[PDB]
């Protein structure tokens, strides 16, 4: 499924943005 | 966007500014889904009650943007539009059913650190992501607080903004408005009994509602900023065009050009 959805400055570099932990907490909280 | 932080550089690289030519004006948000195609709301391009109807030489799209009090040289690329595709069954009369449009760029866009397409969901991804209590992400340069009249005005941010919103149960979506909802749309945002704020506002329409798959690490666009009553009102939720239910129409247009 293409190069879609994976960010060069983040996912490609193994880096997180400031607010994404909030989104992933929603799959648990 | 109400109650959001300033976005980081390349945080939402699929984000597209829809722009008017005559005169110079931001109209809506939008998203990059390939190199030739942009995903936006239909009401951004077509609204008869206000005599709104745009052609290809009236509009202009800007990808890879961050600021707005700045023209970002060698960072933002500006594409011209070739053709506009609006859903035939798009109801502008009542509820904005099938509020979805597609726009083929004249020339393909080169991908960089700041320009990169989002993924569109299928069945399995939709079933594991679209659940009430799950948080998605809305992006835009729209107003920060509820405006008095029904479009873009004074109260803009200088930089792209980002907010995270929980998906809401259908019954609550329905009981939040007298407007007759459909299944081609979902609603998102916090409840009175939740004490966290945020909503899309004017100038954000068309922009993406995205979610990151916890398994495969890819970002998927589950929604398009469509409509709401006010901005960030208690007991009100923003309604987003259900992107998967309309993946059948999108697949048709892209494959038929
Ligand atoms: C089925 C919609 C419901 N609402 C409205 C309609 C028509 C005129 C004005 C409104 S509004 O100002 O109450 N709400 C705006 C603002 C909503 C923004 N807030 C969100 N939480 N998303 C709106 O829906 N729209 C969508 C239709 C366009 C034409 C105007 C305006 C917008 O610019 O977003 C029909
Ligand atoms: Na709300």
């Amino acid at each position: 499924e293409a190069d879609c959805g994976l960010r060069p400055l983040f996912e490609k570099k193994s880096l997180e943005d400031k607010t994404e932990r909030e989104l992933l907490e929603s799959y648990i909280d | 966007i109400v109650e959001g932080s300033d976005a980081e550089i390349g945080m939402s690289p699929w984000q597209v500014m829809l722009f008017r030519k005559s005169p110079q004006e931001l109209l809506c948000g939008a998203s990059l889904i390939s190199d030739r195609w942009v995903l936006t709301a239909a009401h951004c391009l077509l609204y008869p009650p206000w005599d709104k109807n745009f052609t290809e030489n009236d509009l202009l799209v800007r990808i890879g943007k961050h600021s707005r009090t700045r023209y970002e040289r060698n960072i933002e690329k500006i594409s011209m539009l070739e053709k506009i595709y609006i859903h035939p069954r798009y109801n502008w009369r009542e509820n904005l059913d099938r509020d979805i449009a597609l726009m083929k760029l004249k020339k393909p866009v080169a991908f960089s650190d700041y320009i990169h397409p989002v993924c569109l969901p299928d069945r399995e991804t939709a079933a594991s992501l679209l659940q009430a209590g799950y948080k998605g992400r809305v992006t835009g340069w729209g107003n920060l607080k509820e405006t008095w009249t029904a479009n873009v005005g004074k109260g803009q941010p200088s930089v792209l903004q980002v907010v995270n919103l929980p998906i809401v149960e259908r019954p609550v979506c329905k009981d939040s408005t007298r407007i007759r909802i459909t299944d081609n749309m979902f609603c998102a945002g916090y409840k009175p009994d939740e004490g966290k704020r945020g909503d899309a506002c004017e100038g954000d329409a068309g922009g993406p509602f995205v979610m990151k798959s916890p398994f495969n690490n890819r970002w998927y666009q589950m929604g398009i900023v469509s409509w709401g009553e006010g901005c960030d009102r208690d007991g009100k939720y923003g309604f987003y065009t259900h992107v998967f239910r309309l993946k059948k129409w999108i697949q048709k247009v892209i494959d038929q050009f």
